[PDB]
């Protein structure tokens, strides 16, 4: 929190809480199923897939290997874009919107086009 | 293949930590109703 | 044409009889090929259906709705229906001597539901 | 991912591969005990309330918000059973949200609680245990805290139209002021002295609470099947994995042990 | 008949007459029976989430 | 036949005179208890004037301290069973060349009553404390080593002392030898180093888990991992009557042992095989020095 | 990270402090309890009203004992900060505050009733004098 | 039961195989629940948890990290209060009464200071 | 089909898939009986419990456990006799005619002599 800021510190600290949670209750969730979970367990396991794909952006590098346009997203775009997803405004969106993109810009757009 | 007599809570995993967690809340639960009753009995 | 559908099997089910005589609470009316709409409560008496010839089937309903349709359809809806042979005369003399022995013998419903166990237990002991 | 974290890991997923193929077994035993009482309930819905169908008996305007009932079960490990229930009251609670709601199990009160924790008026638990009968269901309907002042009383619960699916359906109960409004409620000779309105409308209740939970027993019982069975299916795929790493790692551990012996021994 | 002299309704009435026709008539026919008439159910009504007394029967 | 003594072991994997039965398990579940009780079982015979019915025991006694030894030679000599037993004395505290050939030396012994006209039974205890003997002194001798820091003949030193233990044909004398070598497997694992070179080279193996040992079972024998290689050629003709029908009896129980839990759900066939698979299992367990 | 299941000490309550001891005497057997409870919150139970107390305390108690890279503190600052949080006067507070209350409770200590502090870290224990002059300041604190 | 005696040898039998039936019980409730346990499986899980909970008794050595002083209980003190548990003497008391206690008169004191 | 031919490899091909399907379909023939199925699943499972035992033909030195006599059949009598019984021409056969033979000739002397 010295060096990025305190509200680069507290993104980083929520991001990591949740894909630590999803990943130690993987024995329950391939064995028994996702219908096994309580309340409190089942929003944290949607929030954590749609968090992991936000994260792989496409480089500008593998263009012929992947087919879309390479992203860079800068230092506070990808700050801002992060704490708005884990605090339930992008809860409606789907879990594939978010894949291969870039910020909080690229996730709304990608949303609407693939609902109409 | 075999020896699997009480494989669940010798692991330490997910099946361990659910097991010593359900058995400590029924038995919590149970443990006020017995208390209540054996101090009404007394007086 | 009858429909005695039960809560546990179907007897009638299908439409496949002639005549049937079942007790109702106002007497032991009878119903023909096509009867009117008379939907009253059953009591709890003997149900017999007769069937073409003298092939009919004495059910001892425990009570219910014989209810009848305006297109040649009886539906007798009762809770139990049971035959009259499925009954002994032994283990029937317990429950009528209880009954009576329990009637204004306490208070709340206790005197209350004797009293409707003992008219029925002496109705089917008389039609053996 | 050593030898010792490797057996501890095969002999768990072994033992929750044998209580997943037995619980899948005794759950196709009772099947079979559950389908005559599923089988015999429909049969008292088409002949016992064939008055309702035939008197064209329906609501109107409402009266005081309405009531909902939410038949369940008490207990987990059947897949989409508890979530398919509270979905399907949810969506139908949009245009009225001031009704009451009266879970008849703990695993519908769970779910109602986090969305609408001030609708749930009745919590009843110890039912998804034994099977359905007749006393069960009349007990819970002479209890109901006032049933008879409300308009329209649905009763949510699941139906099962397959052996293997299932699907939530609603079946709605009229009051007793529904019942002698009806079109053709005086074409049968009814006596208008004794209680024949508001009996006609408190048996009712009971019957279609029995017909409710004898078919929500029916399709949680077919879920679970469904689910226990894709649990040791699951269970044998883990298992096959974790023995090919097994065998590696055993045959990694042989030959590391016996390069240490044999470097020591010719220096 | 005597519903009108009770205070149970036709739900109540119903079950209380099929459960004694059954004890009254043959009792080694009383296989898969017993347990229609005897339930373990509780009912508790709730306010606001709290609730009251819960009974049994 | 071999009388052992032990209802589970007469009816299940009978062994016979001239085969090797292996006695496997874990660390104290049944190991040397029943060996013990199979030579204390031919009083019977021995005591009599029948020289073909007789069987001479031979404990080897090979890797116990001194207190163990000591120890088991008290209790048979109580019972008048050490009139007619060899004991080869060999424990720890010596060298390593005189616990190595203590399974050499006490196969030696035993051969003259087979070449003879009489029977002898052999029993190596134990067959994992014969193995750490004979690689220490070729570790030292500036030897290369092998698999788990043992020698190159390592499958040869077992099979070698293990295929004496035959029965002869008519011609050579009649007598026979039984070895009943106990291999000391770690936690339960069958299929290691040791424990899978001397399952392969004897004709049954005899499985002992510390998990049936704790629940009632004396001893902890498992009918689903312990057979014989001779069936029932080598048993006799009254018993097998009854081991015919038991053995599919035991089998469909086994398998069906997890409905046990819910009671409340079993079937016509499902009740039967339950109480008669729980009956023929408690029936067969026998207390300590108490063989039938 | 310090997992309290895992690490141990030899020595016991022998190398600390007497003042330490006493506010926080029964710190040990709250963190065996707390996470057995912490469990059952993700199996769908909500009952439990007696359990209520014990599982919002432990987690107030773990937020607040972990402190920030370069930033130690003394005998008397943890001292208050153990008593008010195993005492039930931390739980009803929020989660997130429980960083601003320990700032905000160490600088009215050091202004206000600075003899309670000094006393701390002087004598190095609480007498029958030290604990009820602790257990009102900490109460009246609490509403701002 | 020729060195401890006929009665000592039917408690140690039986202590045994109430603490590994519980290993074989306690897999099936992790997966299934407690609605799989009949009345004799009901009874089972409860006695198993006391009995092993009876039988820590505190250390003279070990005061200064438990806090409670130190007990010891004798031979025929032992034997006594095991067969009592296993018959149905003390099924009505808790758990907490017969953890870190002595013999059978600690753990009557223990519960009816606890309910006060 | 380069090795064997052709119409060898027809027939390796039909009865290796109708074994591999009623393997599968056990598990689901036990909890939902033998009439709950359709028109082609209720024929190929009728023809696959008779082509399990015709291939089991009695050995020469094996007379002495079984009672039968030994056959031996060759390439093209196998290949001609599981053609046969796959198109629907031993359809009304027992499914106990074809155990403990081999070839086609066999199957119709034992049928006829099992009835009559
Ligand atoms: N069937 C049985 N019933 C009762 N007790 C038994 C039985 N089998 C063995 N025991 C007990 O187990 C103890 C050890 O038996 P045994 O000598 O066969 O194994 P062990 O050689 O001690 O095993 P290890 O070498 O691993 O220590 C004996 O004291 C005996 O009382
Ligand atoms: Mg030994």
């Amino acid at each position: 929190v010295s060096v990025v800021g305190q509200e680069h510190y507290d993104v980083a600290t929520g991001v990591q809480q949740t894909l630590q949670a999803y990943k130690s209750l993987q024995d329950i969730i391939a064995i028994l199923g996702m219908d096994e979970l309580s309340e409190q367990d089942k929003l944290t396991v949607e929030r954590a897939r749609k968090i992991q794909r936000f994260l792989s952006q496409p480089f500008a590098v593998a263009e012929v290997f992947t087919g879309i346009e390479g992203k860079l997203v800068r230092l506070k775009d990808t700050i801002a874009s992060f704490k708005a997803v884990l605090e339930g405004k992008y809860d409606h969106l789907p879990e594939n919107a978010f894949y291969m993109v870039g910020g909080i810009e690229d996730v709304v757009a990608k949303a609407e086009k693939i609902a109409a | 293949v075999r020896s699997s007599a009480g494989a669940v809570r010798d692991a330490g995993g997910a099946f361990g930590k659910r097991e010593q967690a359900e058995e400590e809340r029924y038995f919590r639960a149970r443990a006020k109703e017995q208390l209540a009753a054996l101090k009404k009995h007394h007086e | 044409k009858v429909s005695l559908v039960a809560p546990h099997q179907a007897i009638f089910t299908n439409k496949e009889v002639s005549q049937v005589n079942l007790p109702a609470s106002s007497g032991e009316m009878g119903v023909l090929a096509n009867h009117v709409p008379t939907v009253e409560e059953l009591a709890p008496g003997v149900v017999e259906v007769i069937e073409s010839s003298g092939t009919a089937s004495k059910y001892f309903v425990s009570g219910g709705f014989a209810s009848i349709l305006p297109g040649s359809k009886l539906s007798i809806s009762t809770v139990e229906a049971h035959p009259l042979d499925a009954f002994s005369s032994e283990n029937i003399k317990s429950l009528l001597a209880e009954a009576q022995k329990n009637a204004s013998s306490a208070d709340e419903t206790v005197a209350a539901e004797a009293a409707i166990e003992i008219e029925v237990l002496e109705a089917l002991q008389a039609a053996v | 991912a050593t030898l010792r974290e490797i057996e501890t890991r095969l002999k768990s997923i072994k033992n929750i591969e044998k209580i997943t193929n037995t619980m899948k077994v005794v759950a196709s035993t009772r099947m079979g005990r559950a389908q005559r009482a599923m089988a015999s309930s429909r049969a008292f819905r088409e002949g016992d309330s064939d008055f309702f169908a035939t008197a064209e008996t329906s609501t109107p305007e409402t009266a005081e918000k309405t009531l909902i009932i939410a038949v369940s079960s008490d207990k987990g490990l059947c897949g989409s059973i508890h979530s398919q229930i509270a979905k399907a009251t949810r969506a139908k609670l949009q245009e009225t949200p001031n009704a009451d709601v009266v879970t008849i199990g703990d695993k519908i009160k769970a779910q109602m609680l986090r969305t609408h924790s001030s609708n749930v008026v009745l919590s009843f638990n110890g039912v998804g245990k034994e099977a359905p009968t007749f006393w069960e269901a009349s007990l819970i309907a002479d209890e109901i805290r006032k049933l008879g002042d409300y308009d329209k009383i649905e009763v949510m619960y699941n139906k099962f139209v397959s052996g293997v699916a299932f699907e939530p359906s609603v079946f709605p109960s009229f009051s007793p002021i529904s019942i002698e409004e009806s079109p053709k409620l005086s074409e049968f000779e009814l006596e208008e002295d004794q209680a024949i309105p508001t009996s006609l409308s408190q048996i009712s209740l009971t019957n279609a609470i029995l017909n409710a939970m004898a078919e929500g027993y029916a399709s949680e019982i077919s879920a679970r099947r469904n689910a226990m069975d894709n649990a040791s299916k699951n269970a044998g795929e883990m298992i096959n994995k974790y023995s090919i790493l097994y065998n590696r790692t055993r045959q990694a551990v042989i030959t590391n042990e016996l390069v240490d012996i044999i470097t020591g021994a010719s220096s | 008949s005597s519903w009108q002299k009770a205070g149970i309704s036709f739900n109540k009435y119903l079950a209380i007459a099929a459960r004694t026709v059954q004890r009254s008539l043959k009792n080694d026919l009383k296989v898969a029976a017993e347990k229609r008439y005897i339930s373990d159910a509780k009912v508790q009504k709730l306010e606001k989430v709290s609730t009251t007394d819960l009974a049994s029967n | 036949p071999m009388q052992t003594g032990l209802k589970a072991v007469d009816a299940l994997v009978p062994i016979g005179r001239g085969q090797r039965e292996l006695i496997i398990g874990d660390r104290q579940t049944g190991k040397t208890a029943v060996a013990l009780d199979t030579i204390l079982n031919q009083k019977r015979w021995n005591d009599g004037n029948d020289e073909s019915k007789k069987l001479y025991c031979v404990y080897v006694a090979v890797g116990q301290k001194r207190s163990t030894v000591a120890q088991l030679v008290q209790t048979l000599e109580q019972n008048d069973a050490m009139k007619y037993s060899i004991v080869v004395a060999a424990t720890a505290s010596e060298a390593a060349p005189l616990q190595y050939l203590a399974p050499f030396t006490a196969c030696a012994i035993a051969e003259w009553f087979r070449d003879n006209g009489k029977h002898a039974l052999i029993v190596y205890d134990d067959l994992s404390k014969q193995a750490v003997a004979y690689r220490q002194l070729s570790l030292l001798l500036r030897r290369p080593p092998g698999r788990e820091a043992y020698p190159g003949d390592v499958f040869y030193l077992h099979s070698r002392l293990l295929e004496r233990a035959a029965k002869m044909s008519d011609a050579n004398g009649g007598g026979s030898l039984t070895a009943l070598p106990v291999i000391e497997t770690q936690g339960g694992d069958v299929s290691a180093y040791i424990p899978t070179n001397v399952i392969s080279i004897t004709d049954g193996q005899i499985f002992l888990e510390a998990e049936l040992f704790y629940k009632g079972i004396r001893p902890a024998i498992n009918v689903g991992l312990s057979v014989s290689r001779v069936g029932s050629a080598a048993q006799v003709k009254a018993m097998k009557q009854v081991a015919g029908s038991l053995k599919l009896f035991l089998a469909q129980y086994r398998e069906v042992a997890a409905f046990a839990q819910f009671g409340s759900d079993l079937d016509a066939s499902t009740k039967q095989t339950l109480s008669r698979g729980e009956r023929l299992t408690q029936l067969l367990k026998q207390k300590q020095y108490s063989p039938q | 990270a310090i997992n309290v299941g895992l690490s141990v000490s030899r020595v016991g309550s022998a190398a600390q402090v007497k003042a330490m001891k006493q506010v926080a005497g029964s710190l040990k057997l709250f963190l065996a309890q707390y996470r057995e409870v912490a469990a059952f919150a993700q199996f769908g139970s909500d009952l439990d009203a007696s359990t209520k107390q014990t599982l919002s305390r432990g987690e107030r108690l773990t937020q607040l004992l972990k402190q920030k890279q370069y930033s130690p503190q003394a005998s008397e600052e943890q001292v208050p900060v153990i008593y008010a949080g195993v005492n039930g006067f931390l739980d009803n507070i929020p989660i997130e505050r429980i960083p601003e209350f320990e700032e905000q409770f160490i600088a009215y200590l050091k202004a206000n009733e600075g003899d309670i502090l000094e006393a701390i870290r002087t004598k190095g224990e609480l007498s029958s004098e030290l604990l009820d002059k602790l257990k009102s300041a900490t109460e009246t604190f609490v509403a701002t």
